[PDB]
C-alpha cells in the first residue's frame, strides 16, 4: 500500500516487473469522521414494573405488555437483579447497546424449575404443548430467575396453575383459558367428573423446603424486530450532528455503514424508514430527528492503471486515471505532466507531437514509450503512397526477387 | 476455505471424529472446486490447439504437396513452393515466393484498328515506348511484335472506348 | 463480427464492498481473484489482435485521386467525403446509425441520481479499444483506393497502376468470358453496377443483427452479475451491514463466509462463459481476415465463398464491432 | 457430424422433487436456473 508499483509487485508476487501496463485496485477514499443519529427520547424503560413486580401470572393465562418510548439501559439491573438464565436468539448480547428495537412485547409468567428448559423454539413437553409455545423464527430474549423467597408458602401456595389434559397442541403465541371437562375415554361426559372425565387445570405446591427443581421460577420473554421500521425504543448511545457531502461512518437507528449523505427528492409514506435498491442495499434513509430524506452514495469509484518500462532499467512509472477529466481532484498525486487523453488523465508522461509505432498500448490511439523520460504519443498507421492512375498508363516489372519466409504453428 | 487450518494432521491431532468431520468436509469441497476449474480451463485451451493443428494440416496438404493460388495463404507474394521443419510442439513452414522488383511505365490501349477490325491480345497487353506498339505479358516486360497469331479479331472499330490505330502483321 | 467488449473486475469491491472485516476474511482465498483477472486480461489482449489481423493488412496508406476518370463506374457512395469529422462514407454512416452503442464517467455525474453507474459502483469496468473508429475508417479507405487504382498488385508487392476497364477485362477473362464482351457492353455493365449500389443504399436507408446480438449479450451478462447480489446463499441476509450490526465477530464469520463463497462462484461462472464466447468471436475474425485476403486483395474461384455467382470483386466497409463485405458477382 | 441432441432441464424437479419446503428454500437462488436454461436454449437453437 505504498504506491501503485508496489501494489503491482505484490499482485504478481515478484520483486521484478516487466515492461508494460497493469490494472490495479480502484480509487479509494477513507472516511473522515463518524456520525450517530438516534431519536429524541428521555424516559427510561419500566424495568421495575416488569422485573420488580408484586404478583406474576399463571403460565396458562400468561401476561403480555407493550413497551414504547423508552431508553433501554439495563445496567440499572446490576445492583439488584441476578438472573439464572438469559439467552438471546437472533442477536448477540454485546450488540444490545447500539441498536434500536421496533415492536417490543414482554410476556410474564411463573413455572417450576425443571420446566425452564422448555422455554425454547422446539422442546416438546407439558409446558410447550398445552400452555406456552415459542415460534421457530423467534427474535428476542428469554430471562428466568428463582423466586422461592416470594412465591413460596410454608403450608403450600396453591394459586399458580398449569393446564394438563388438552386435546391438541397449541400454536405459537396462542392462549387457552377454557375450563371444560376433558373426556379421556369414550363415555360422553355431561359436564361432570367421573373416573374418565377430568378437570384440565392443576396447581403447583411451592413449599419452601422443596427441592431446587420443584421451586418457583419467574420467566420473562422479550420479543422485538430489528432494522426494518421506525424503531421507537432505543439504546443509551449519544447522538451527534449531521454531516453532508463528506465520506463518513454512520449509524442510523442501529444501521451502520460508510458513505456520503445528500438531500433527496423522494417521499416516504409514514410507515417507512428505509429504502432499498435492486441489490437490497440501503440507498435512502429518514432522519429520526429532522424527518428529512437523505440519499446514501458510496465513496470508492474509478479505475487506475500503472505504466512501467521495467524495473531493470528504471523505477519511473506513469499512472492513468480512467474516470477523471483533469482540465483535477481524484488523484493520488499531481505533478509536472498532465495530458488528458480520451482514456483518462495520464500523470507522469511527456506529450510529444510526433507519431511512432506502438510500444506500450494505452488506448484510444495513445501509446507510450521510454526515451531519459516517458513519452506518450498518437500512434502511426503507416506511410502515404498516392498511386497515380492515369487512364492510359500502365506499370510493368522488369525483374524479380525470390523470397523465403517462415510461419510457425 | 473457511476452516481452522489447511493441514489435515493439525485438525486430526486436536479434534475428535465428530468435530473434525465439519472442517474436513470444508477442505474437501474447496479442493474439489480447484480441480474442477483446472480441468475446465484445460478443456478450453485444447480447442484452440486443435484449431491450429487443423490449419497446419491444411497447410501441409495445400502448400507442400501442391501449389496454391489462394492469396496470402502460403506466404506473401506469388507462391512457388514450401518446405517443412519440425519444432518442439509445432511446425515451421519455409515459404518460397516470387516478387516483382523493378517497374517501368508505358502507354496502353484496349484494342487496335487495322482495316476496320478490332484486335485483342488474348494473352497480354499492348504497350508503347512512345513510337512503336508491342504486345507483352503482364508480370514481365518481354515485348513482341503484333501479328495475327497473338491477337484475335472481333467486330469493327466503332464501339471500343480507347481504341487505337496501328499496323498488325503476319 | 470481429471484436467484443473488454472488461475488468475488482473482486474485493464486488464481494466485500467497503467492509474491512470481509476484506480480511477474504485474504485466505486470494489466489482465485488473481486467476480470474489473468483470464479476463487474456481475453482483452486477444480482441485488439483480432481487429489488427482483419483491418491492418497493408502498411501503405494510399490516397485516392481527384479525377475519378473511371469508365462510368461511380464509387461516390463508398468513398469518403472530406466534409464530416468522421471522415467516412455514406454507407458507413448508415451502418453506424443502425447499431446502438470505454469513455469517461465522472463521480460528480453518478453521485446521487443508470445501469452503468451501478456497474461501476461494484467494480465492473469497461475498457476502451486501442484503435478508434476513425483509424479503422482510414484503413478501409486505403484498401478501397488500392483496389480501385492498382487491382490485385498492391497485395503482392508494390502497386502498379492500371486503368479500371482494363482490370474488369482481366476479371472477366478469369471467370471464362472473353474481353470483347466487356469492351462491347461497358456502358450497360457500368449502369447495372451503379443501380445495384443504389439499391443497397436504398435498402439500408430504411441486416445488422449479429453485431447487435454481441452488444446485447455482453450487457445482459453484466447486469445479471449486478442482480445476483440480492441472493442470500443460505444466510440470514444478503447485506453485510445488517449482519455486522446485529452479530458479533464469532457468529458473523459463519454468514460472511457463506456470502463470500457464493459471490466467488458467481464471478467464476461469468468468467467461464466469457472465455467460451471469445472463441466464437475469434473464429469469426479469422474467417473475416481470410475473406479480406482472398476476396478483396484477389479473385477467388471457390464456390459460394465470396458471394453467390461468379465472383468479380469485393469492397470492404467498417461497422461497429465488425465488417461488411460488398460482393460484386 | 452435423448436429447433436437437444435437451431441457426443469431445475425444481431435479433439485427438490415434489417437496414444498425445498421449493420455498430454493427461491433465494433463483437466477441460476434461468441462466442455465438460457444457455441450453441457445445450444438447441444453434443445432437447427
Ligand atoms: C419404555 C421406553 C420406550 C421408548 C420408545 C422409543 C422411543 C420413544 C422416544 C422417546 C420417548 C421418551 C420421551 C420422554 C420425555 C417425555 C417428554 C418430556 O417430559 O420432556
Ligand atoms: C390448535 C387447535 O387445537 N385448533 C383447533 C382445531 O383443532 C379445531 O379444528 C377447531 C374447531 O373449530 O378449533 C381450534
Ligand atoms: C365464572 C368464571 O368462570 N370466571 C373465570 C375466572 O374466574 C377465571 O380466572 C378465568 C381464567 O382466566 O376464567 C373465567
Ligand atoms: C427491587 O425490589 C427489591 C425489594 O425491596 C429491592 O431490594 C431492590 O432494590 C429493587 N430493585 C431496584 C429496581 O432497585
Ligand atoms: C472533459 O471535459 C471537457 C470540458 O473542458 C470536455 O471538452 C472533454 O470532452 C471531456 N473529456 C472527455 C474526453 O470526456
Ligand atoms: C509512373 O508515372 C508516375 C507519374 O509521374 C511516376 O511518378 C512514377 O514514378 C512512375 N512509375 C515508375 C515505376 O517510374
Ligand atoms: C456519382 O453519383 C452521385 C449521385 O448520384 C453524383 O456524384 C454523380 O451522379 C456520380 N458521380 C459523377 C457522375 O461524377
Amino acid at each position: 500500500a505504498l504506491d501503485p508499483l508496489s501494489e503491482t509487485k505484490c499482485t504478481l508476487k515478484s520483486f521484478t516487473v516487466e515492461k508494460g501496463i497493469y490494472q490495479t485496485s480502484n480509487f479509494r477514499v477513507q472516511p473522515t469522521e463518524s456520525i450517530v443519529r438516534f431519536p429524541n427520547i428521555t424516559n427510561l424503560c419500566p424495568f421495575g414494573e416488569v422485573f420488580n413486580a408484586t404478583r406474576f401470572a399463571s403460565v396458562y393465562a400468561w401476561n403480555r405488555k407493550r413497551i414504547s418510548n423508552c431508553v433501554a439501559d439495563y445496567s440499572v439491573l446490576y445492583n439488584s437483579a441476578s438472573f439464572s438464565t438469559f439467552k438471546c436468539y437472533g442477536v448477540s448480547p454485546t450488540k444490545l447497546n447500539d441498536l434500536c428495537f421496533t415492536n417490543v412485547y414482554a410476556d410474564s409468567f411463573v413455572i417450576r424449575g425443571d420446566e425452564v428448559r422448555q422455554i425454547a423454539p422446539g422442546q416438546t413437553g407439558k409446558i410447550a404443548d398445552y400452555n406456552y409455545k415459542l415460534p421457530d423464527d423467534f427474535t428476542g430474549c428469554v430471562i428466568a430467575w428463582n423466586s422461592n423467597n416470594l412465591d413460596s408458602k410454608v403450608g403450600g401456595n396453591y394459586n399458580y396453575l398449569y393446564r394438563l389434559f388438552r386435546k391438541s397442541n397449541l400454536k405459537p403465541f396462542e392462549r387457552d383459558i377454557s375450563t371444560e371437562i376433558y373426556q379421556a375415554g369414550s363415555t360422553p361426559c355431561n359436564g361432570v367428573e367421573g373416573f374418565n372425565c377430568y378437570f384440565p387445570l392443576q396447581s403447583y405446591g411451592f413449599q419452601p423446603t422443596n427441592g431446587v427443581g420443584y421451586q418457583p421460577y419467574r420467566v420473562v420473554v422479550l420479543s422485538f424486530e430489528l432494522l426494518h421500521a421506525p424503531a421507537t425504543v432505543c439504546g443509551p448511545k449519544k447522538s451527534t450532528n449531521l454531516v453532508k457531502n463528506k465520506c463518513v461512518n454512520f449509524n442510523f437507528n442501529g444501521l451502520t455503514g460508510t458513505g456520503v449523505l445528500t438531500e433527496s427528492n423522494k417521499k416516504f409514506l409514514p410507515f417507512q424508514q428505509f429504502g432499498r435498491d435492486i441489490a437490497d442495499t440501503t440507498d435512502a434513509v429518514r432522519d429520526p430527528q429532522t424527518l428529512e430524506i437523505l440519499d446514501i452514495t458510496p465513496c470508492s469509484f474509478g479505475g487506475v492503471s500503472v505504466i512501467t518500462p521495467g524495473t531493470n532499467t528504471s523505477n519511473q512509472v506513469a499512472v492513468l486515471y480512467q474516470d477523471v477529466n483533469c482540465t483535477t481532484w481524484r488523484v493520488y498525486s499531481t505533478g509536472s505532466n498532465v495530458f488528458q487523453t480520451r482514456a483518462g488523465c495520464l500523470i507522469g508522461a511527456e506529450h510529444v507531437n510526433n507519431s511512432y509505432e506502438c510500444d506500450i498500448p494505452i488506448g484510444a490511439g495513445i501509446c507510450a514509450s521510454y526515451q531519459q523520460s516517458i513519452i506518450a504519443y498518437t500512434m502511426s498507421l503507416g506511410a502515404e503512397n498516392s498511386v497515380a492512375y492515369s487512364n492510359n498508363s500502365i506499370a510493368i516489372p522488369t525483374n524479380f526477387t525470390i523470397s523465403v519466409t517462415t510461419e510457425i504453428l | 476455505f473457511g476452516a481452522i487450518s489447511s493441514v489435515l494432521n493439525d485438525i486430526l491431532s486436536r479434534l475428535d471424529k465428530v468435530e473434525a468431520e465439519v472442517q474436513i468436509d470444508r477442505l474437501i469441497t474447496g479442493r474439489l472446486q480447484s480441480l474442477q476449474t483446472y480441468v475446465t480451463q484445460q478443456l478450453i485451451r485444447a480447442a484452440e490447439i486443435r484449431a491450429s493443428a487443423n490449419l497446419a494440416a491444411t497447410k501441409m496438404s495445400e502448400c507442400v504437396l501442391g501449389q496454391s493460388k489462394r492469396v496470402d495463404f502460403c506466404g506473401k507474394g506469388y507462391h512457388l513452393m514450401s518446405f517443412p521443419q519440425s519444432a518442439p510442439h509445432g511446425v515451421v513452414f519455409l515459404h518460397v515466393t516470387y516478387v516483382p522488383a523493378q517497374e517501368k511505365n508505358f502507354t496502353t490501349a484496349p484494342a487496335i484498328c487495322h482495316d476496320g477490325k478490332a484486335h485483342f491480345p488474348r494473352e497480354g497487353v499492348f504497350v508503347s515506348n512512345g513510337t512503336h506498339w508491342f504486345v507483352t505479358q503482364r508480370n514481365f516486360y518481354e515485348p513482341q511484335i503484333i501479328t495475327t497469331d497473338n491477337t484475335f479479331v472481333s467486330g469493327n472499330c466503332d464501339v471500343v472506348i480507347g481504341i487505337v490505330n496501328n499496323t498488325v502483321y503476319d | 463480427p470481429v471484436s467484443m467488449t473488454k472488461t475488468s473486475v475488482d473482486c474485493t469491491m464486488y464481494i466485500c464492498g467497503d467492509s474491512t472485516e470481509c476484506s480480511n476474511l477474504l485474504l485466505q482465498y486470494g489466489s482465485f481473484c488473481t486467476q480470474l483477472n489473468r483470464a479476463l486480461t487474456g481475453i482483452a489482449v486477444e480482441q485488439d489482435k483480432n481487429t489488427q489481423e482483419v483491418f491492418a493488412q497493408v502498411k501503405q496508406i494510399y490516397k485516392t485521386p481527384p479525377i475519378k476518370d473511371f469508365g462510368g463506374f461511380n464509387f461516390s457512395q463508398i468513398l469518403p467525403d472530406p466534409s464530416k469529422p468522421s471522415k467516412r462514407s455514406f454507407i458507413e454512416d448508415l451502418l453506424f446509425n443502425k447499431v446502438t452503442l470505454g469513455f469517461i464517467k465522472q463521480y460528480g455525474d453518478c453521485l446521487g441520481d443508470d445501469l452503468i453507474c451501478a456497474q461501476k459502483f461494484n467494480g465492473l469496468t469497461v475498457l476502451p479499444p486501442l484503435l478508434t473508429d476513425e483509424m479503422i475508417a482510414q484503413y478501409t479507405s486505403a484498401l478501397l483506393a488500392g483496389t480501385i487504382t492498382s487491382g490485385w498488385t498492391f497485395g503482392a508487392g508494390a502497386a502498379l497502376q492500371i486503368p479500371f476497364a482494363m482490370q474488369m477485362a482481366y476479371r472477366f477473362n478469369g471467370i471464362g468470358v472473353t474481353q470483347n464482351v466487356l469492351y462491347e457492353n461497358q456502358k450497360l455493365i457500368a449502369n447495372q453496377f451503379n443501380s445495384a449500389i443504389g439499391k443497397i443504399q436504398d435498402s439500408l436507408s430504411s441486416a445488422l443483427g449479429k453485431l447487435q446480438d454481441v452488444v446485447n449479450q455482453n450487457a445482459q451478462a453484466l447486469n445479471t452479475l449486478v442482480k445476483q447480489l440480492s441472493s442470500n446463499f443460505g444466510a440470514i441476509s444478503s447485506v453485510l451491514n445488517d449482519i455486522l450490526s446485529r452479530l458479533d465477530k464469532v457468529e458473523a464469520e459463519v454468514q460472511i463466509d457463506r456470502l463470500i463463497t457464493g459471490r466467488l462462484q458467481s464471478l467464476q461462472t461469468y468468467v467461464t462463459q466469457q472465455l467460451i464466447r471469445a472463441a466464437e468471436i475469434r473464429a469469426s475474425a479469422n474467417l473475416a481476415a481470410t475473406k479480406m485476403s482472398e476476396c478483396v486483395l484477389g479473385q477467388s474461384k471457390r464456390v459460394d465463398f465470396c458471394g453467390k455467382g461468379y465472383h468479380l470483386m469485393s469492397f470492404p466497409q467498417s461497422a461497429p464491432h465488425g465488417v461488411v463485405f460488398l460482393h460484386v458477382t
